[PDB]
């Protein structure tokens, strides 16, 4: 049980950075996905490159 | 600031993906985090014993 | 326990309920939100009211 | 459909509003979803009990 213990506490570590990772990395695309639709969305097809 | 020079002549294809990783930061963010609970549980069953 | 379980199954619920409204009308004003800035996102500056 | 005419004639801080609310969608649901999820659990350590 020691052991268990052991890996769990790995497995702790591992599902801690694989939800740090994905979550930090996921809000910067959030933060330049609302970049995009707020100050681009569909304004180059208003620019058009006419 | 994203990519350095990344399709901005037409670029809706990757304002649907990043939706889609939204998505994705959803589905990843609870997955993980029902998975550590429940093996934190088990751990604490393992204290007990 | 099984009062316990009464207990759980009224918890369970309630915050399924609530989150199944709040995330109706936070999703509905997001799609609002979305409808301006693809519709308007100040496009009534080419629109201008002219 | 929000608001019934709601200042329409020049809108755009409403929008900014908006983005307030839509944080809030996350934590309103990261947090409710979960707290049933973990009940989830302990149910099922319950029956299992």
């Amino acid at each position: 049980l020691r052991q268990r213990h052991t890996e769990l506490e790995r497995e702790v570590s591992r599902f801690e950075d694989q939800t740090q990772q994905q979550r930090q990395q996921y809000a910067q695309a959030k933060e330049s996905l609302t970049t995009l639709n707020r100050l681009i969305p569909q304004v180059t097809l208003l620019l058009d490159e006419t | 600031r994203q990519g350095r020079q990344y399709q901005a002549e037409d670029l809706e294809a990757l304002q649907n993906e990043l939706e889609a990783r939204q998505e994705a930061l959803s589905l990843s963010v609870n997955e993980g985090g029902e998975r550590r609970m429940e093996m934190r549980q088990e751990l604490e069953q393992l204290k007990q014993k």
